[PDB]
RNA sequence: GGGCCUGACUGCGAGGCCUGCAAGCCGAGCAGGGGCGAAAGCCGGGCCUAGUGAACCGGUGGUCCCGUGUGGAAGGGCCAU
RNA sequence: UGGUGUUGGCUCUUGGUCGCGCCUGCGUAGGAUAGGUGGGAGCCUGUGAACCCCCGCCUCCGGGUGGGGGGGAGGCGCCGGUGAAAUACCACCCUGGCGCGGCUGGGGGCCUAACCCUCGGAUGGGGGGACAGCGCUUGGCGGGCAGUUUGACUGGGCGGU
RNA sequence: CGUAGGGUUAGGCGGGACCUAAGGUGAAGCCGAAAGGCGUAGCCGAAGGGCAGCCGGUUAAUAUUCCGGCCCUUCCCGCAG
RNA sequence: GUAGGGAAACCGAGUCCGAACAGGGCGCAGCGGCCGCAAAGUCCGCGGCCGUGGACCCGAAACCGGGCGAGCUAGCCCUGGCCAGGGUGAAGCUGGGGUGAGACCCAGUGGAGGCCCGAACCGGUGGGGGAUGCAAACCCCUCGGAUGAGCUGGGGCUAGGAGUGAAAAGCUAACCGAGCCCGGAGAUAGCUGGUUCUCCCCGAAAUGACUUUAGGGUCAGCCUCAGGCG
RNA sequence: UGGUUCGUGGAGCCAUGGGGGAAUCUGGGCGGACCACCGCCUAAGGCUAAGUACUCCGGGUGACCGAUAGCGCACCAGUAC
RNA sequence: AGCCGGUAGCGGGCGUGGAUCCCUGGAUGUCCGAAUGGGGGAACCCGGCCGGCGGGAACGCCGGUCACCGCGCGCGCGGGGGGAACCUGGGGAACUGAAACAUCUCAGUACCCAGAGGAGAGGAAAGAGAAAUCGACUCCCUGAGUAGCGGCGAGCGA
C-alpha cells in the first residue's frame, strides 16, 4: 500500500472506537466505549496498465482515480512519445499536471 | 461511461453512435483493441465536426449537381 | 361489629429532636380545596421503633422556562415520577 | 465471514420493480359468469353476419375467449325486467396469469479481457479466471498476546461477619 | 621500571596489485509513513584455491630478507624458427 | 466593587415557591462641630496557610522511546585441523562339510562399530583443603565420553517481549521469570531516616462518625493566636 | 476517523481511507442536525518582507559563585581511568 | 621599537631601508571524512584515458579528469552531507493523575524521521458571527479559567 501515483493518496492514521451499551436516542443508557484501537486506514490502489506508444506502462492509482490517467493519456497525444523507454514515458505522462 | 461506437458491433448499434456501457469491460476489452473511445467534451467537438463535415462534403455535392440539374434539360 | 368516606391531601410551616456532614425523627398552626359528627371536634396513613439507597445516566407523563441572527425544531430545564 | 471496490461478456433459470400485447374475475335479484371511477343514446358485417363443426384456454360444472371452416349479411343496447350497481361499443387502472420488452436479483453453465502463476522464447503462448490477492464496512472465532482487577474485618488462611 | 642512542633490509617467506565460501552488499528490479527492508546477474568476503628458494656465514642484536655458491619466477624489448 | 432573587424567562431591595396581598427561605440601611475624622471598598509590600508546579530533602521494584552488543555463552553457516597407543573381531572372500541343489556350520584370510581399556582432549561424580583463597569458581586424588550425537581454529548469521535452547524459564560480556547505555524523569513511594544558632510564653490527642477503612486521609472534640462580648 | 471546548451526543464546521457523485453566478459553501427566510464569502494551484522564538557565538551589566562553589573542564578535560 | 608563540637554554640571524603584531584578499592546502574513477575494517590498497621526468617499453613519480540522481536542448545546470537550541510537517509511549483502574491523563510530551531558513509555519476569505458591524498572516495583553466539554470524576479548555 504505497502512495498513489496521480493524485499522491496514501495510508493516513485513524482509530477504531469499539462501544456497548444502548444509546440515549433510542431510549436507552447511552453509548459507551470499551476500547480504542490505531490503525492505518490504507487507500484501495490497484495496478492499471496502459499501452501507450508500443510500450506497456503501469501505474498505482486509486480506483475512484481510474479516468484521470486515461484522461493524460488521451490529452497526451499532441506529444511525440515513440522512441521512449516506458519509464520516461511514465515520467512525460505525468507532465500535463 | 459514455464512448462512440468506433466499428459496427452485435447487438450494441450503429458506427458513430454513442452508447453507455460498464467502463471495465471498455477498460478490459473495447479500447486496448482500438474499437471504442469514450466521450469527452472534446471527441464532441471531433465527432460534431467529421459529422458536420461529411455536411460540409455533401451541402457542395448535392448543390452543384443541382445547380447542374439547372443547367442541363 | 357495622355506616359514610379518601386528609395513605395541595401550597406551606412556628420551633425543636437528633446531630460531625449529609442526614432521620416530632410538629401545633395559616390558606386553597375536602371527609365525617348533631356538635365539639377529629383526618398530612397504620399503637410505635426495622420492611432501606446518596450523586452520576436515561425514560415516562406533564409543565410551556430556554431556542447560538431569526420563525419553528432538535435537545435540554422545571415538576412529579 | 456477508457487502461493496480492483471487475467483464454470454446464456439458462426464476424473482422484485416499470412500458406494453394481454387473458382471467360467476352471492338475492337480474337474457350471459355484473371489476370500479368517469364517458353513453347507437355500435359491426367485402378488417364478411345469425348460426355450424375440428382444437387451445379459464372452467364456480354453466360457460368465457381466441378463433378456424361453411353459410355469407344478420344480431346485441339505452328502453324494461332488475338489483346497491345493467348490459353494446370506445378511455383511466385494478385481482390474478401468460407472451414481449426497461431496469434489476440471485444462483447453473460458457467465454476471456482485468488479476495471479508459468514458459531459453514475454505486444506471444499456456493454466486458473472474474475466482483468489488486495481497500473499507459488517458480525464472529479470538490467553496467541496486551493492559488491569481479583474487597476489608480478623487475638494469616478456613469458616463466619 | 627511570635516559638517550642504536636495532626490523624480501621478484622467492605470509599478504595486497588474482579467484572464489558462507556472507556483506548490490546495476535490473520488488516492497515500505519516513529512517529503510529485499534483490538471479555483478562487486566484496581466507588459514580455502592458485604462486615462482634450499643451504651456510655473519653482527650488540635482522636475516630463506644483506653476502656467498648454486637453482628458479613474471613482464618488456631484440633475434630465430 | 457598589443590588439582589430565581433553572430560566423575568422582576428587583426585593425575589422564589405558591392560587394567596399565607407563612418561610434567600438579600436590603459611621463619630463629632457643608468640613475634620473614621469606614464599607480598592492597591502595593511584607509574613501564615492552601492550590498547580518536582513543592521539605535522600531512596526503589520497575513501565515504556531510541541507540549498543553473539570476541562470553546457545544454536546453526563457510572453510580448516586433530583424536598417543592396545583390546574385541560383523559382514565379505579362499579353503571343507551339508543338501538332489540351498539354508547353515567349523579353520585361514578378512576389518565393521553413536564397541571396550586407556593418555593428549572435553568433562565436573565423591571427599579433602580453599572461603578478606592462587582464583568473583582454583589445587589434589578419584571418576564418565574419548572415530563420534566428536574435539576445537577462523570467517560468519541469528536479540529485548526478541533470540537461542538434545529444556534449566537455562544463557545472550561474571547478579537474565525479561539484557546494557542514554533519554521522557527530578517516574513514583500513604513507606524508612535525617531535618542545622539562642532565651521567654501556652500546652494536646492517641476518642466518636464514615471511609477497598484499618501503621493513610474528611469532619467533630482537645491546643494556640489577634478582635469583640463581660 | 481525526482537529475544534466537545469523550457521540440535537454534533455542525475544517482535512479524508472506502463506494458513488454533481454543477458555473439563475452558480456554489457558512451562519452549529433539519426546513423556510435573511445576512457573510468564492473552495478543488501556489506565492508573500514586516511584528515573534531561540543560542555555537562578540560584547556590555549584576544585593549571581569565589576551586566539594561557578559548567563534565578557572590547571593540556570530554582528558586520566 | 624590539622580535622570531608556549619557550628559558644549546646554538643562530632579523628589525625607523617600519621587523614582531592585528584586519582583509589571494596563493598554497598531504590523507580521511557527503568522498565521489574504484574497493574498503577513516586517514588505506588499486586502476581508465590523456599531458610530463629517469636511459624508460617492462617500473615508478607527477599533471587533469573519471561515482549516483533530477532537470534543460555527450554537453550544462544543480541536487546529497552539517550545525547550540529555536520551525513546520510526517510518525508518536509510559511512569503517573484519577489515591486503584479500562473511556479519561501525563500528551502531540519525550524520543523517531524528513526537509527549511537565518527564521520557520502562516498568509489577502466558500473567514468571523448577529453586532444595521468587522475586513490579510504572525506576536503580546485581556476576554477567562468565562463559554464550554468531561467514568460531568480527576482534570481539561477555547
Ligand atoms: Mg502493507
Ligand atoms: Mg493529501
Ligand atoms: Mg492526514
Ligand atoms: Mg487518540
Ligand atoms: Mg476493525
Ligand atoms: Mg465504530
Ligand atoms: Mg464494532
Ligand atoms: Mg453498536
Ligand atoms: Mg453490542
Ligand atoms: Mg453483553
Ligand atoms: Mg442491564
Ligand atoms: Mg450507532
Ligand atoms: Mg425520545
Ligand atoms: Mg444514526
Ligand atoms: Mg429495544
Ligand atoms: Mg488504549
Ligand atoms: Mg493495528
Ligand atoms: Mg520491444
Ligand atoms: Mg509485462
Ligand atoms: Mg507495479
Ligand atoms: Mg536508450
Ligand atoms: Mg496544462
Ligand atoms: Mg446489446
Ligand atoms: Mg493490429
Ligand atoms: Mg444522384
Ligand atoms: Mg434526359
Ligand atoms: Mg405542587
Ligand atoms: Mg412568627
Ligand atoms: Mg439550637
Ligand atoms: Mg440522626
Ligand atoms: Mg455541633
Ligand atoms: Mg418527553
Ligand atoms: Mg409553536
Ligand atoms: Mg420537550
Ligand atoms: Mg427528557
Ligand atoms: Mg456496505
Ligand atoms: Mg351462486
Ligand atoms: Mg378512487
Ligand atoms: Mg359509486
Ligand atoms: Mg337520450
Ligand atoms: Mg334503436
Ligand atoms: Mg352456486
Ligand atoms: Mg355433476
Ligand atoms: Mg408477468
Ligand atoms: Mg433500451
Ligand atoms: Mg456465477
Ligand atoms: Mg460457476
Ligand atoms: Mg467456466
Ligand atoms: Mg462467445
Ligand atoms: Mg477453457
Ligand atoms: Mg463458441
Ligand atoms: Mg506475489
Ligand atoms: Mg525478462
Ligand atoms: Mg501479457
Ligand atoms: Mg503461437
Ligand atoms: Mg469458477
Ligand atoms: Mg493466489
Ligand atoms: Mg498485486
Ligand atoms: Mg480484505
Ligand atoms: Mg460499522
Ligand atoms: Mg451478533
Ligand atoms: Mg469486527
Ligand atoms: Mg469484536
Ligand atoms: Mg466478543
Ligand atoms: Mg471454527
Ligand atoms: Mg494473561
Ligand atoms: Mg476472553
Ligand atoms: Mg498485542
Ligand atoms: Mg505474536
Ligand atoms: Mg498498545
Ligand atoms: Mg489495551
Ligand atoms: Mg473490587
Ligand atoms: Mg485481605
Ligand atoms: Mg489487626
Ligand atoms: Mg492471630
Ligand atoms: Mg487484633
Ligand atoms: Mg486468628
Ligand atoms: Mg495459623
Ligand atoms: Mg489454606
Ligand atoms: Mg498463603
Ligand atoms: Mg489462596
Ligand atoms: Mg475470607
Ligand atoms: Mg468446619
Ligand atoms: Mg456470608
Ligand atoms: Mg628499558
Ligand atoms: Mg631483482
Ligand atoms: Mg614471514
Ligand atoms: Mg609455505
Ligand atoms: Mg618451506
Ligand atoms: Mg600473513
Ligand atoms: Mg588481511
Ligand atoms: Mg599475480
Ligand atoms: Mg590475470
Ligand atoms: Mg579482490
Ligand atoms: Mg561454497
Ligand atoms: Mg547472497
Ligand atoms: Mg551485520
Ligand atoms: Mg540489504
Ligand atoms: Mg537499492
Ligand atoms: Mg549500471
Ligand atoms: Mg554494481
Ligand atoms: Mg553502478
Ligand atoms: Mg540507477
Ligand atoms: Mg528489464
Ligand atoms: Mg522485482
Ligand atoms: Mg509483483
Ligand atoms: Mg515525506
Ligand atoms: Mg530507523
Ligand atoms: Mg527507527
Ligand atoms: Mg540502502
Ligand atoms: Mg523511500
Ligand atoms: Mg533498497
Ligand atoms: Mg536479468
Ligand atoms: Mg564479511
Ligand atoms: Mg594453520
Ligand atoms: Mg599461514
Ligand atoms: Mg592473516
Ligand atoms: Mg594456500
Ligand atoms: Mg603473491
Ligand atoms: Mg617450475
Ligand atoms: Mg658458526
Ligand atoms: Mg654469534
Ligand atoms: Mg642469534
Ligand atoms: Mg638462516
Ligand atoms: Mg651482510
Ligand atoms: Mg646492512
Ligand atoms: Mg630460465
Ligand atoms: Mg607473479
Ligand atoms: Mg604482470
Ligand atoms: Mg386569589
Ligand atoms: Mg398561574
Ligand atoms: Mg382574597
Ligand atoms: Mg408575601
Ligand atoms: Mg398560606
Ligand atoms: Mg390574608
Ligand atoms: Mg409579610
Ligand atoms: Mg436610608
Ligand atoms: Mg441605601
Ligand atoms: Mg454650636
Ligand atoms: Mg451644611
Ligand atoms: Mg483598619
Ligand atoms: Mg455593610
Ligand atoms: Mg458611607
Ligand atoms: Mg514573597
Ligand atoms: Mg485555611
Ligand atoms: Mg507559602
Ligand atoms: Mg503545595
Ligand atoms: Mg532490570
Ligand atoms: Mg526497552
Ligand atoms: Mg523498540
Ligand atoms: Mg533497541
Ligand atoms: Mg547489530
Ligand atoms: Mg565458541
Ligand atoms: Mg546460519
Ligand atoms: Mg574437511
Ligand atoms: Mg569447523
Ligand atoms: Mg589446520
Ligand atoms: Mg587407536
Ligand atoms: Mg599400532
Ligand atoms: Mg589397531
Ligand atoms: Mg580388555
Ligand atoms: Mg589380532
Ligand atoms: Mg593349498
Ligand atoms: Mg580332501
Ligand atoms: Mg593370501
Ligand atoms: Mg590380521
Ligand atoms: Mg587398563
Ligand atoms: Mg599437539
Ligand atoms: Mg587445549
Ligand atoms: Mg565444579
Ligand atoms: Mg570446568
Ligand atoms: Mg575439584
Ligand atoms: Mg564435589
Ligand atoms: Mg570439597
Ligand atoms: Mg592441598
Ligand atoms: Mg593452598
Ligand atoms: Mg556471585
Ligand atoms: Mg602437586
Ligand atoms: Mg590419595
Ligand atoms: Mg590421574
Ligand atoms: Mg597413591
Ligand atoms: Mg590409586
Ligand atoms: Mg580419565
Ligand atoms: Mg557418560
Ligand atoms: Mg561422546
Ligand atoms: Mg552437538
Ligand atoms: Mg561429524
Ligand atoms: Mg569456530
Ligand atoms: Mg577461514
Ligand atoms: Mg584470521
Ligand atoms: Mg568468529
Ligand atoms: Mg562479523
Ligand atoms: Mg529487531
Ligand atoms: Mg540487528
Ligand atoms: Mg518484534
Ligand atoms: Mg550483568
Ligand atoms: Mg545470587
Ligand atoms: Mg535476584
Ligand atoms: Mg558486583
Ligand atoms: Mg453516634
Ligand atoms: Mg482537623
Ligand atoms: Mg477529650
Ligand atoms: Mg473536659
Ligand atoms: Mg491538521
Ligand atoms: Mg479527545
Ligand atoms: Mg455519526
Ligand atoms: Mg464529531
Ligand atoms: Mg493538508
Ligand atoms: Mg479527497
Ligand atoms: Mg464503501
Ligand atoms: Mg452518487
Ligand atoms: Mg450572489
Ligand atoms: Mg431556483
Ligand atoms: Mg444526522
Ligand atoms: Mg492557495
Ligand atoms: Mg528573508
Ligand atoms: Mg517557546
Ligand atoms: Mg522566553
Ligand atoms: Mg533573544
Ligand atoms: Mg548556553
Ligand atoms: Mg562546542
Ligand atoms: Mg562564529
Ligand atoms: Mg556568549
Ligand atoms: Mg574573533
Ligand atoms: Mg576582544
Ligand atoms: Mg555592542
Ligand atoms: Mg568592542
Ligand atoms: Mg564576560
Ligand atoms: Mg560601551
Ligand atoms: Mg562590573
Ligand atoms: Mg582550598
Ligand atoms: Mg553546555
Ligand atoms: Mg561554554
Ligand atoms: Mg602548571
Ligand atoms: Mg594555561
Ligand atoms: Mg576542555
Ligand atoms: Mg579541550
Ligand atoms: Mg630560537
Ligand atoms: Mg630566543
Ligand atoms: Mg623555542
Ligand atoms: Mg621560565
Ligand atoms: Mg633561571
Ligand atoms: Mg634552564
Ligand atoms: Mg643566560
Ligand atoms: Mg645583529
Ligand atoms: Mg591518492
Ligand atoms: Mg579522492
Ligand atoms: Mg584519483
Ligand atoms: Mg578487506
Ligand atoms: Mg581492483
Ligand atoms: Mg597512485
Ligand atoms: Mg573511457
Ligand atoms: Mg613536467
Ligand atoms: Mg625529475
Ligand atoms: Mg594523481
Ligand atoms: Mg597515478
Ligand atoms: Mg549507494
Ligand atoms: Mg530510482
Ligand atoms: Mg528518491
Ligand atoms: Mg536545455
Ligand atoms: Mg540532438
Ligand atoms: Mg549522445
Ligand atoms: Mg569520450
Ligand atoms: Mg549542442
Ligand atoms: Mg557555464
Ligand atoms: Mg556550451
Ligand atoms: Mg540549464
Ligand atoms: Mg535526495
Ligand atoms: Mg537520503
Ligand atoms: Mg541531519
Ligand atoms: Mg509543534
Ligand atoms: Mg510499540
Ligand atoms: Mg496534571
Ligand atoms: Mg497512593
Ligand atoms: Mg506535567
Ligand atoms: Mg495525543
Ligand atoms: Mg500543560
Ligand atoms: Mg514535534
Ligand atoms: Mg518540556
Ligand atoms: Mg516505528
Ligand atoms: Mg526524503
Ligand atoms: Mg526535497
Ligand atoms: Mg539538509
Ligand atoms: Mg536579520
Ligand atoms: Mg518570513
Ligand atoms: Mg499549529
Ligand atoms: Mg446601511
Ligand atoms: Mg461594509
Ligand atoms: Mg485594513
Ligand atoms: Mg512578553
Ligand atoms: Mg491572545
Ligand atoms: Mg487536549
Amino acid at each position: 500500500s504505497k502512495v498513489c501515483e496521480i493524485s499522491g493518496k496514501r495510508p493516513i492514521v485513524a482509530n477504531s472506537i469499539q462501544r456497548r451499551g444502548k444509546a440515549k436516542r433510542e431510549g436507552g443508557v447511552g453509548k459507551k466505549t470499551t476500547g480504542i484501537s490505531k490503525r492505518r486506514q490504507y487507500p484501495n490502489l490497484q495496478k492499471v496498465r496502459v499501452r501507450v506508444a508500443g510500450q506497456e506502462i503501469t501505474f498505482r492509482v486509486a480506483a475512484s482515480h481510474i479516468p484521470k490517467v486515461y484522461e493524460l493519456v488521451e490529452r497526451a497525444k499532441g506529444l511525440k512519445l515513440e522512441g521512449l523507454s516506458p519509464k520516461e514515458i511514465k515520467k512525460e505522462l505525468l507532465k500535463l499536471l | 461511461m459514455k464512448v462512440i461506437l468506433l466499428e459496427p458491433l452485435e447487438n450494441l448499434g450503429d458506427v458513430g453512435q454513442v452508447v453507455d456501457v460498464k467502463p471495465g469491460y471498455a477498460r478490459n476489452y473495447l479500447l486496448p483493441r482500438g474499437l471504442a473511445v469514450l466521450a469527452t467534451e472534446s471527441n464532441l467537438k471531433a465527432l460534431e465536426a467529421r459529422i458536420r463535415a461529411q455536411a460540409k462534403r455533401l451541402a457542395e455535392r448535392k448543390a452543384e449537381a443541382e445547380r447542374l440539374k439547372e443547367i442541363l434539360e
